[PDB]
């Protein structure tokens, strides 16, 4: 787990990513059903990030997973969407934040990346699904 | 102000120009590779610039009259070849680029002339001579 | 289980849904069939739901599946198609309502959720089914 | 078993279906293979009905399902496509009518149904398969 | 079996067909191979046929498959691509022609067909495969 | 300079001209087989040329005179075939290739002529007698 | 030389032209059934002929004037028929075919005509007279 | 012939045609189903007939005079409706059919009119009065 | 008649207009949300009406004149908002929406004025003053 | 009013204008990001404003003269960048945005003159300076 | 094994292939690996093959698969892309050519053909795998 | 293992490729997770090469997976994207380069190639994937 930086700023539009809950069910088949949840949180689950800048900053990303990276390593995540509550219900959030800001540590969901080269200076990769490991 | 008979587009064979020249049109592209990350200061489109491919391409109208240079395009257009070709600038200078022969049709008339199109796109890296 | 707000007020064209059974049938194979049903009730399953706002909508939407959510509360939910009959048939519908006036309490149908960013304030999510757990 | 509408007028351009045949058949790998069918009639089996009116005749769609229908009632079905024979061949079809004129007593083939809402007004659902159990 | 008639005259432009055979093979993994052939003739195979007319020529159709059809009789086969001898190689392919003038019996591969309506009297189906059995 | 009444399509029975000739025009095409590699020196568009498929297509305007050579044109349109058919460029000469016969079309108005269009495009591979 | 008022369009009821018939335009199609096999003499694309469906289509303009053959192709229109429907070339002579009434429009302005297209296609096999 | 000021759209409120109603265009269609069998006696593409759709739609043009009937138009936009709407033929007759409103617009210039097109298309079953 | 001088499109600051209003033109639309059930007297198409999205949109024209109406509209553009915009009909009456600035456009040329056109679409519900 | 003289678009090497600039078109535009809910108040189209991605395209015709400004344009095309351009309005001012050079074309006939457009769009936030 | 003829003249744009190694694997989980192959050649394996002519060509072509086809038998192929050797490396190819002339005997890798009708003379075949049995 | 030639120097826009790990990954249900790396490196794996040149580009390319290759062989690969590290976070990358200058030897992903021919002298094949054994 590290503090290292947020990310590259790029991320293209279509960024996507929300809480999952565990959620374990019993689905009885008469009919109505109970559940119970053992997290207390939601891990916040972001996917399909994009890289699309040169090549220059391409080898600070393709390194980006490798050097502080490896597989298991925290890179603080940045949130295009210290305690955060919500209050728009009667009931609340309260969710905690262990990072400043909307900083949400995370990982990359893949065993390996995939960038691609669409032009002369074109770097593209179509994506890196994280889940914030706390 | 340049004289629109000064430019002038030239087929190898030692470079001529052909003879029916009536109007021509060297005409540059660059397919504008969009880079639109989600930051932008003001929700602007950005442009990467260099990433882009860059394209020529030359429509010259005329009328036909027989000359080599103009039995020179129908022979690189059977026997498709991507040879030399050149443009003139008329004080910028030539292009000197190699261009195939896309599409050339011959046209006439019950009254008029046998006119020709003679369409050219880019097929590599081009120049400028000053 | 809530009785917190209906939902945010957006809905896309194209908010599918309706009701279900389990009805297990034997196909009697040299003729006709013979069928049981167990219910005398319907699940409306609801299905297919799309938040489209600013993003000043989306914290109050993506919240709303974490705070008032969780996974096992109710948040009644708005059908745009206490007790209804339906006298189309000679026979009826004669189905409840628990909740007033087409309300139908349910829950969403996700170990997770997931928005998108579409433009600098476009949010989009793609589906909520749900089920109306009585 | 019913003998309570036809139904909704509205059927979209696609309201498939066609006879199935049991047809038990052994497919000898040496070559041509025998084969017998335990009917002598026809399932008709049709599907892919579009209801497409305004939303006043979705809730009169949307309990057909539930009121009159269940899973396990008749709603005798209008064909597009008291004994009838076929007499273009040789052969005879004299398949049976229980209804008069093309009724065609079903079921649907669903556990649930999905109807959407496509505009302020519009009122779909794209498939309900019926078989006409007898 | 049966020796009624080839079919309604229609057929659309895809009616894909062609010998078949069963030719099991071993692959002998470190050099070439073997391999045997137990038929001396082929399945014909003719699929996807297509009815397309007004829906006065569906009720001759929809009763070919059921009236003369059930599943177990013949209607020679009409093809648009005494015995028939190929002599294009030094071989020869000597084929048998137990009907007259490549009309090649066969029935169709389907427990059910599947007629749609495409416009007030458009009559469309899009598949019946055949395997001429003997 | 060449005259527009020189240049001449005409069809097989043997070879005759159309009566009604108004406008007439040979269009050669090829596809441009892009072969655009990530190495190019300025990133200019690469190009293979010789792979490309080409391609001929006649479009004849004219006013309807009967002639054999006019009733020749509806007999290769119902019985569709693809016979020669030879279209002169004036100082370069004839290019004799198989075509067929595309799109034909006869039009008339209340007050005008009975004029009709013909379009053609290449079927085979073609020539040049020079 | 052939006038134009003498291609003339005629509906049956025994054929009778219609009455306004300001500009009509019969128009013959087929769709080019493209075969370009890999091996062609010089790259060429070659073409089958007649495998290609074929077609017609007639647009004919005019002023509503009341007749009866006016009157007739509302009737085909709204009890939907592809009865025969014949198309004179001066010279050549008629087509009579079975043609579909497509496309029919009725327009008039502040200050012009009633006005009216009334385009058709083919239904079925054609014919010629000479 | 039939003068263009004959011709007349109309709206329900009773029916009254609109003010400005410079240019005036029924027009109807179909969509012709295509049922082309393998067989056919030369290739000739087959038409059904009378399975196809058919549709009508009116485009009115006009200048912005205030009258009930101009009123009733915006009115049958915000409150969508498809009431009946009746267009006479001079020497046909009326069409009497439900349409609706699908799209209209006002324009105006700096020196000229206010002016505005306003365009129909069918939406039942219509009629004929003869 | 009304005069074209008389409809305007002015923005908020409270109303004004802008400077060059060269040719200006709302227009509405809708969709046509299309309802064709097999049934149907005659094969017609059916249409729902009410179920239709419903548009505005406004193109106006004109010379660049300097005002702080003009001005406003740059800061709408950059500031991207979505205010109250209000188009008189002459004798109808104002319609007061809320619009946005969707594509505006300055041009000039060697000897003709500073230009721009101002392309505005629906942002919300409409209204009608009578 | 203002001249058309006054609009000016200006290359950096500083800023001076290019030499023939005989029409030159600042463009904008936004997508129009559509956010239609279910509901609305009378099923209008509902629009989000701020969300949509906003742009800039210039697009300069002149002929060519040669001039330093002329040349860079060569430059920045060849050396593919996305400097900083600056455009005039004549009241408002200048514009100072980052462009690309998306697609230039040089053309002349046999009688004309060197003539040439030059097609930009947006690369970045822009600029007013008022 | 036949010597007959290399084929209809005609292959559309599109007939791939190319060889297939054995290239027996063991993928040790540590990291690298070794591996080896027991042909010491390489099967050509084309595929893809179409024939686009008239119906006239058809009747050659189906039986062309029939009479000297069945499965089993030779028909020396023609490749658009007496031993050659291929010297661009420093390693050498020195693959052998038991026909003359890139003629790569094959077989056909279908159990049956499909040949369509496109139109009232066109005659289409989507695919003829091969894989060239010595 | 060759140190033959890098490549035929096109590659198509498109050439994507980027490190793995193997990492195996626990996942504790009730709170953060705990995961392991056993590489110390990552494979490059690159993948989705093309070429498209002429038909005699293609013949030193069919045997360049022949000839040189086998299966079993180097043929350094390059890279459009002695020991290299990665300084821009605090952690290091410190990844070895056997060979030099990004030439990351490797191996291709593949039984077979499947070149292919587009037009009269276009040779395309759409993908040649590699996972650089050392």
């Amino acid at each position: 787990a590290f503090h290292e930086v947020r990310f590259p700023a790029n991320l293209s539009f279509g960024s996507v990513g929300g809480p999952e809950r565990r959620t374990e069910i019993v689905t009885l088949s008469s009919g109505h059903e109970e559940r119970n949840s053992p997290w207390a949180h939601s891990r916040r689950h972001y996917d399909a990030g994009v890289g699309l800048r040169s090549l220059d900053d391409v080898e600070r990303l393709i390194a980006f997973f490798e050097a502080r990276g490896g597989q298991l390593h925290g890179f603080r995540w940045k949130d295009w969407a210290g305690i955060v509550s919500f209050n728009e219900p009667p009931p609340q959030g309260a969710r905690v934040t262990a990072g400043f800001e909307f900083d949400v540590p995370v990982r990359f969901d893949t065993d390996r990346i995939a960038v691609s080269v669409q032009s002369f200076q074109a770097g593209d990769l179509p994506q890196v699904p994280v889940v914030e490991v706390r | 102000a340049q004289n629109g008979k000064d430019l002038l587009i030239k087929l190898d064979l030692q470079f001529e120009t052909i003879a029916g020249l009536r109007a021509t049109r060297i005409s540059f592209n660059a397919e504008t590779v969009d880079v639109t990350s989600l930051e932008s200061q003001g929700g602007w489109r950005e442009l990467l610039g260099g990433a882009g491919v860059r394209s020529a391409s030359i429509s010259g109208a005329g009328v036909f009259k027989d000359a080599d240079t103009d039995e020179r395009a129908r022979q690189i257009f059977f026997d498709g070849e991507v040879p030399e070709f050149q443009v003139i600038i008329p004080d910028f200078g030539i292009v000197q680029g190699p261009f195939m022969i896309t599409s050339i049709d011959y046209a006439g008339s019950h009254n008029g002339e046998a006119s020709y199109e003679l369409a050219m796109a880019s097929a590599g890296a081009l120049s400028f001579t000053a």
